[PDB]
RNA sequence: UUAGGGAUAUGUGGCGUCAAAACUUAUGGGCUCAUUCUCGAUACGUAAAGGGUGUUGGUGGCCACCGGCCCCGAAAAUGGAUGACGCU
RNA sequence: AUCGAAUCGCCACCUACAAGACUGGAGCUUGCUCCCUCGAAGGCGCCAAGUAUAUUCAUGAUCACAAGACA
């Protein structure tokens, strides 16, 4: 409840974990990705793809640069991802990201599979989002 | 305007395509000549590039009468103390169209330049427009939603040939040729739409059936 | 000469294929500068207005209130940019200038952008905006 | 031919917070409005329409000009012009419309890939025709070209 | 009715293009067709009597009179002005 | 050869033509009825050449001209 306490947030129920997101900005545009979590401190989300489905990993990213869709789902992963993962000191992976990659992205899709509509789920993951001609983005439902 | 051999040289170096730029056709056939006019010059400002079609088939509202004498009191204006210099009278419908667009544009100003060389007008279709994709028209100026059925209008290339354009009869000629040539090939190309129709209809079987249900669902059974 | 064999097997081989559009993906909408904000007895060039494509009421405009918009052009020298040092593949004469949506303008769905600092310069009149998707509330 | 104007006649709205509902023609005040009902629906209790804002339809409910709202609702009924307009294709479009407007990220998704799946099927079930009957430019090209080739090479 | 600058909202005047605003609003009603200065269209500011079955309505008894728009009546000196284009 | 540059849908299914007091085809009750193409969609394209447990993406580290490119 304190201001001060990391477990203070103010994220809009939109992004909730489990939820799908478009990303709209980075190296990553345009493709979807699914929420995991919220960084404490009022922080940033993190997302993962998982990588074998589009080619997201872990990654930080301000709940501002995404779109959080209704389509959700259901996660119940280790979730051990810390503040200090994404911190360095002052192709190449270290082999303990490269492991907590793994541990996540198999529970990920192990999560995906056994939900209904799971064959539909991963298209959906594996899809682009872009902008074409003749399109308004300010009429549509998420 | 020929390109030179600069560029030539220069386009063979880099080794690219054959590039064209976004162009919007209009067929011009049976609009109110104001208000396309009024439409066309907004979106030059906005920076399109545009040509349009069929000059000679605009419309104008009255009696040729009434606008062959509108025409002839400006045919009348002229520099008296040198009239090689004074208001220069076009007559075919496309230089007319021009100049109705040119009109109402800030001329004087480079912008307002810009924006007038940017519009191309003919009379008819020309062979190296007619190819180039489907044509567009302006539902907001034309006669059957403009004009009440019971007045008379004018056709302006009826209008123009009595004041001093002399190519109708050749205007004519070449569209009955294109007209000729574009139904034979409409006509030759029925198999082909035809094997097309057949087949988007007869795939519904060898889809899944998921899919068939979403396609319903959103109305594109 | 007398290869029209090469020919002969192209048409054979001639199967239904489509060009199919697999590229990098824009995340923008396109937008053109229509002027800046003026009366009978001047403008004034502090605010500009921005015609956006398929946006043609203010209900749809004010969903853009406080987007992110950019005008892209470029200059005649390579000079700095961001990341120059850490991707030195961005380095061109390729230049941005950045603003922000403000409010809607009239009936029809133009708006009203402020740029960063600075006015957009009047050579932009009747050229390219973008118009992003960020920042987002949904 | 052209649906006439007249007590009874059924009408579609075309622009305002009534747009495209059926409701039916009870009474004519002039040249210019009508009186409009329609008892199955929740907003089309009885209120005058500008005739710029209706379309008429093909189905006339015979009745009398101001009747009762008992009057018109049984024979409605018999009529069944409701069930007879639910299964035109102008109908269809209409509800596609409203299912298109509501609409989430997911179901467009879905929607691409069935017209993707119809697509493919298509151009493979056109393929395997033109292969009997060359339509094709290229196989009538081949067509042309295989004589000549018959010659010489 | 006025120190040097931002934001918001107004006055007079406007919202087809020139030129910001109904990207030519309405799911409002009537009326009007005008052929060499010419239908008309922002006050202050630069045409009369009399006629007209042109069209739209009103009073009293198919008639007599009174209205609304439009048309005759309406003839000058460089080529030219509802501000221009145009608008039905 | 200078040259890095702004632009970000493609098609040999649109890229033919006419009408809007009227318009798929019949009747005779000429404004209703009946038939069936049902009279309000150019085709594709948007990440497995196609709807299916296939598959490399990271360190380009949280926005920055798309570090890409003419399907
Ligand atoms: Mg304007
Ligand atoms: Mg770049
Ligand atoms: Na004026």
């Amino acid at each position: 409840v304190s201001r001060k306490s990391p477990e203070y947030t103010t994220l809009r129920k939109s992004c909730a974990p489990g939820a799908i997101a478009i990303i709209l900005a980075g190296r990553f545009r345009g493709r979807r990705a699914v929420i995991l979590k919220q960084l404490p401190h009022n922080g940033p989300l993190v997302v993962s793809g998982p990588m074998k489905y589009n080619g997201v990993p872990i990654r930080r990213i301000d709940s501002r640069y995404v779109i959080a869709t209704s389509t959700t789902v259901d996660i119940s992963s280790v979730d051990t991802a810390p503040i200090t993962a994404e911190v360095f000191q002052r192709t190449l992976v270290s082999d303990a990201r490269a492991q907590l990659q793994k541990k996540i992205d198999a529970a990920l899709i192990a999560a995906i599979k056994k939900d209904a509509q799971g064959k539909e789920k991963a298209g959906y993951l594996r899809s682009v989002f872009t902008v074409k001609p003749g399109d308004a983005p300010h009429r549509w439902n998420w | 305007a020929f390109p030179s051999r600069k560029d030539a040289f220069r386009a063979q170096r880099k080794g690219a395509k054959k590039h064209r730029p976004e162009i919007i056709v209009i067929d011009l056939k049976d609009h109110v000549l104001g208000r396309a006019a009024a439409v066309v010059a907004k979106q030059l400002l906005l920076g399109k590039k545009i040509t349009v079609v069929r000059c000679e088939q605009l419309n104008i509202a009255g009696t040729e009468i009434r606008n062959k004498i509108k025409y002839l009191q400006y045919l009348r204006k002229r520099k008296l103390t040198n009239p090689t210099k004074g208001p220069f009278h076009h007559r075919a419908p496309s230089d007319v169209f021009v100049r109705t667009v040119r009109s109402m544009l800030p001329r004087y100003t480079k912008r307002g330049m810009k924006a007038l060389n940017s519009l191309v007008a003919y009379e008819g279709i020309p062979p190296n427009v007619v190819r180039t994709g489907g044509r567009v028209v302006i539902p907001r100026a034309q006669r059957h939603v403009c004009y009440r059925s019971e007045r008379p209008y004018t056709v302006l290339g009826n209008m123009c040939k009595h004041v001093g354009w002399k190519y109708s009869d050749v205007v004519a000629n070449l569209e009955k040729a294109r007209v000729e040539k574009a139904s034979r090939h409409h006509e030759k190309q029925a198999k082909l739409r035809d094997a097309w129709k057949s087949a988007r209809k007869e795939a519904l079987a060898k889809m899944p059936k998921h899919n068939v249900e979403v396609l319903k669902k959103f109305g594109y059974a | 000469h007398s290869q029209r064999s090469k020919k002969l097997h192209q048409l054979s081989a001639k199967t239904s294929r489509v060009n199919r559009n697999r590229k990098a993906p824009r995340l923008y909408m396109k937008g053109t500068l229509a002027g800046y904000t003026r009366g009978l007895h001047g403008q004034t060039k502090q605010t500009a207005l921005v015609r956006v494509e398929n946006v043609n009421t203010r209900e749809d405009a004010t969903w853009y209130v406080g987007k992110r918009v950019c005008y892209v052009y470029h200059g005649k020298k390579v000079k700095r940019c961001v990341r120059w040092s850490k991707a030195p593949a961005r380095r061109s004469t390729t230049r941005a200038l950045w603003g922000r949506v403000t409010r809607p303008h009239g009936n029809a769905g133009m708006m009203r952008v402020k740029f960063n600092g600075a006015s957009v310069p009047a050579s932009a009149i009747g050229r390219r905006i973008r118009v992003y998707l960020y920042p987002s509330q949904i | 031919k052209s649906h006439y104007i007249c007590a009874g006649r059924l009408v579609r709205i075309l622009r305002g917070p009534r747009q495209d509902r059926v409701g039916v023609i009870v009474d004519i005040v002039d040249a210019n409005r009508v009186l409009v009902e329609n008892p199955e629906d929740a907003k089309m209790w009885r209120h005058v329409q500008n005739l710029k804002n209706v379309e008429p339809l093909k189905y006339c409910v015979s009745v009398s000009r101001n009747c009762s709202a008992k009057a018109l609702k049984d024979a409605l009924a018999s009529s069944k012009a409701l069930e007879k307009y639910a299964k035109t294709r102008t109908a269809a479009r209409v509800e596609a419309k409203k299912a298109c407007a509501v609409s989430t990220d997911f179901e467009r998704y879905q929607l691409r890939v069935a017209r993707r799946s119809r697509a493919h099927w298509a151009r493979k079930v056109f393929d395997e025709k033109d292969a009997k009957t060359p339509v094709s430019w290229h196989k009538v090209a081949l067509k042309k070209m295989l004589k000549k080739a018959a010659k010489m090479d």
